[PDB]
């Protein structure tokens, strides 16, 4: 059904180590499709998919320099977000900006989005309408004064409503095979004991896409809660994902609970018991 | 792809 | 500044067939600053050619990587994971379970 | 603003010239551009940011500094055949390309192949005639700028102590007399029309000015003439009463 | 890699001005239209990064990143609106590509058009003067000498502000034996009620 395009980009400044560390990378949906890296040896921006790889040195060549142009940003943002904030040289510090879009079902702009963050924290974000600003410290007040002054807001608008889109549905069918599928979950129960008189339940899930998943479970037609555990979702390496969710229980009373999986691979819900 | 446009130092 | 430690998750791709050789992924998530030191262990020692993902960051700022390695799974082999980070004052050793 | 200097200059081979192009808008983006005429512009380099300068189009021949974020100074060297161009400085916000590009004012550059073929023009007022103040109730008072080199010119009409600017226009393109070999002489125009009344006036004062670039105090000279010494050269009229 | 139509493509004062402009990539973000004068530095009127149009006043741009089309037009055309309009993309920070121009040249007003031919002897000295070809329409043209070392030169656009008298203006020389005034401009297509001396 719906879609999106992601870029994310980390740059952490190391003093008497030299150059800032850069790490760009770009999303579709929940494949990542390229990369940067300054301590990579390419000095490129690399492909993570085989479907981006279609595209000759135009494409790659304009979003290199692109990318270098957006690390040089950050070079000279640590700088001054270190006079703004008034921290030390000795002390390493962190910058992070994530851009993209959203489309439904009808392939068509739903919402983009700009944040922008020091040191973990939100400084700075486009807001919904992509007209106004938002600043979390008055530090970020002043960059708001300069982002809002030179209608910054004007450009990137027309980059998520625009070009975003226009490249979302290149990219979409250009690597169809991949992104355009679903993949189903392999739900099953792996009985495990506690104690004497109790036992845990675990109700795995592999190998899916996308990330997308609910696990729950239910004691007698009851949403159970309490007494689980769910660990957040593993990116297989294979490309789908995993997700087990836990229960502990009082023992031989083991068929009472029930495994409610809802996934956009499924018809509808599913639902299974101890065999 | 990425932005050309509205990327500006803080 | 803000710190947020690492959470580890220690796992297989597939499910564990003895003898038929398998990838085994350690997880970190939810952890700030970037600064991670992250090694897989057989016999508890260093597993050499590892490979891992690029770094991505989710809607709370926090960092994500993998880190997998080719192996083949036995009884007598104790694999696991190790994490130091700014947040450790110890590399945090994490055992496999194929339970878990 | 943004500003560059010098608007006119040239340097002979064997030696360097540096342009300055300083910039107070707090932009990160700097360009220098030369622009033919007879092409557009084409790039020379560009700077994203400090410390970072990145090839164009025709940089070989050219080089740049960029230490401070303002000053973005563009060296010619003893390496092009042909730097004889004009060279527009300019500076965006944002990246690269993104934004605005405000612009200096240009700097019109010459090969000086030789000190020998430097000539600075003669000037010459040319008076109303009657049958144009008869037809009308106007006076075209015409200057001629007439056998100089290089094309380094401004000119300014100067009525009384006036620098005025309507009634007048000079001319885009200076006319060259012999089109032919790469040594050779220009020669301007311009025409300053006013009222009778002003004109026939014939105590009011007209004076047409070139302020001619040519050679420095840096220069040699070996001839038994003046140096071109960068200078101004004003032929003059007075009305007359009728 | 950003063609223009090269002109000059002209316009009388009131008529309208449109300008064409086709760019050679689809990573093309942001798109301008420059104005440069003779001889002087650029200056932005229209920066359009989104579809559709969007005007200012007299002038509207327009873009399609499908086609790959960039315009402008000028509704209401002044002779301020004459010399080089230079189109120019970008973003992808390779700086910005500037166009081949266009000279738009706009045809002034002249509305009591006397066609005359008068002449000019020095101050300094006498002779070695000059025939002013001048308070012409803006539709005639001269052109370039019959003789060798005769220097004509091309028209010239003329105000003045209180009054609005707007002529026209070709000046032609020569330090010839017997320069005519009739012959110096034997050599183009003058006008007829020309008021010769
Ligand atoms: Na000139």
């Amino acid at each position: 059904g719906s879609h999106s395009m992601r870029y994310f980009f980390t740059s952490v400044s190391r003093p008497g180590r030299g150059e800032p560390r850069f790490i760009a990378v770009g999303y579709v949906d929940d494949t990542q499709f390229v990369r940067f890296d300054s301590d990579a040896a390419s000095q490129r921006m690399e492909p993570r998919a085989p479907w981006i790889e279609q595209e000759g040195p135009e494409y790659w060549d304009g979003e290199t320099r692109k990318v270098k142009a957006h690390s040089q940003t950050h070079r000279v943002d640590l700088g001054t977000l270190r006079g703004y904030y008034n921290q030390s040289e000795a002390g390493s510090h962190t910058v992070q900006r994530m851009y993209g879009c959203d489309v439904g079902s009808d392939w068509r702009f739903l919402r983009g989005y700009h944040q922008y963050a020091y040191d973990g924290k939100d400084y700075i974000a486009l807001k919904e309408d992509l007209r106004s600003w938002t600043a979390a410290d008055m530090a970020a007040q002043t960059t708001k004064h300069k982002w809002e002054a030179a209608h910054v807001a004007e450009q990137l608008r027309a980059y998520l409503e625009g070009t975003c889109v226009e490249w979302l549905r290149r990219y979409l069918e250009n690597g169809k095979e991949t992104l355009q599928r679903t993949d189903a979950p392999k739900t099953h129960m792996t009985h495990h004991a506690v104690s004497d008189h109790e036992a845990t339940l675990r109700c795995w899930a592999l190998s899916f896409y996308p990330a997308e998943i609910t696990l729950t479970w239910q004691r007698d037609g009851e949403d159970q809660t309490q007494d689980t555990e769910l660990v957040e979702t593993r990116p297989a390496g294979d490309g789908t994902f995993q997700k087990w969710v836990a229960v502990v229980v009082p023992s031989g009373q083991e068929q009472r609970y029930t495994c409610h999986v809802q996934h956009e691979g499924l018809p509808k819900p599913l639902t299974l018991r101890w065999e | 792809e990425l932005a050309g446009i509205g990327i500006l130092t803080v | 500044m803000i710190q947020r430690t690492p959470k580890i998750q220690v796992y297989s791709r597939h499910p564990a067939e003895n003898g038929k050789s398998n990838f085994l992924n350690c997880y970190v998530s939810g952890f700030h600053p970037s600064d991670i030191e992250v090694d897989l262990l057989k016999n508890g020692e260093r597993i050499e050619k590892v490979e891992h993902s690029d770094l991505s960051f989710s809607k709370d700022w926090s960092f994500y990587l993998l880190y997998y390695t080719e192996f083949t799974p036995t009884e007598k082999d104790e694999y696991a994971c190790r994490v130091n980070h700014v947040t450790l004052s110890q590399p945090k050793i994490v055992k496999w379970d194929r339970d878990m | 603003g943004i500003t560059q200097s010098p608007k006119y200059l040239f340097r002979k081979e064997g030696q360097n010239v540096t342009l300055s192009c300083e910039q107070n808008l707090n932009h990160d983006a700097m360009y220098w551009y030369r622009q033919d005429p007879g092409q557009g512009l084409r790039l020379i380099y560009y700077s994203q940011i400090v410390n970072d300068f990145q090839k164009g189009d025709i940089a070989e021949g050219y080089s740049v500094s960029r230490e401070k974020k303002e000053s973005f100074p563009l060296t010619v060297t003893s390496a092009q055949k042909n730097p004889t161009a004009f060279y527009l400085c300019a500076s965006s916000q944002g990246l690269a390309g993104a934004g605005e590009l405000f612009f200096g004012e240009g700097s019109r550059l010459t090969v000086l192949e030789d000190l020998k073929n430097v000539f600075p023009p003669e000037v010459a007022v040319f008076e109303p005639s009657e049958a144009e103040i008869s037809h009308t109730q106007k006076a075209t008072l015409v200057c001629l700028a007439t056998g100089f080199y290089p094309d380094h010119v401004e000119l300014s009409w100067w009525v009384n102590g006036k620098e005025v600017h309507s009634g007048v226009c000079t001319d885009p393109q200076p006319l060259k007399e012999q089109p032919a070999l790469n040594d050779s002489r220009y020669c301007l125009s311009s025409r300053l029309r006013v009222s009778a009344t002003f004109w026939q006036n014939p105590r009011n004062h007209f004076r047409c000015q070139v302020q001619f670039y040519g050679l420095s105090e840096n220069d040699e000279w070996t001839q038994d003439r003046a140096k071109p010494v960068t200078q101004i050269v004003s032929a003059e009229a007075w009305g007359r009463a009728d | 890699e950003v063609e223009q139509n090269s002109g000059p493509l002209s316009v009388p004062e009131g008529a309208i001005a449109s300008l064409n402009c086709t760019y050679s990539d689809r990573g093309s973000q942001s798109f301008f239209w420059y104005r440069q004068y003779s001889g002087k530095s650029p200056e932005l009127i229209m920066s359009i990064y989104s579809n559709g149009d969007k005007e200012d006043g007299r002038f509207t741009a327009q873009l399609n990143k499908a086609s790959q089309y960039v315009s402008l037009l000028i509704r209401d055309s002044q002779p301020s609106d004459s010399a080089t309009y230079l189109c120019a993309g970008g973003g992808g920070a390779d700086g910005l590509t500037f166009g081949k121009g266009t000279h738009l040249i706009i045809q002034p007003y002249i509305q009591n058009p006397d066609p005359a031919v008068y002449q000019l002897r020095d101050s300094k000295s006498s002779d070695k003067s000059v025939c002013l070809f001048t308070d012409f329409d803006s539709q005639t043209n001269v052109s370039q000498s019959k003789d060798s070392d005769v220097y004509i030169t091309d028209k010239c656009v003329l105000d003045m502000r209180s009054m609005d008298f707007k002529s026209n203006s070709a000046v032609a020389w020569s330090n010839k034996s017997d320069f005519a005034c009739a012959n110096a401009f034997n050599n183009s297509i003058i006008p007829e009620d020309t008021f010769f001396p």
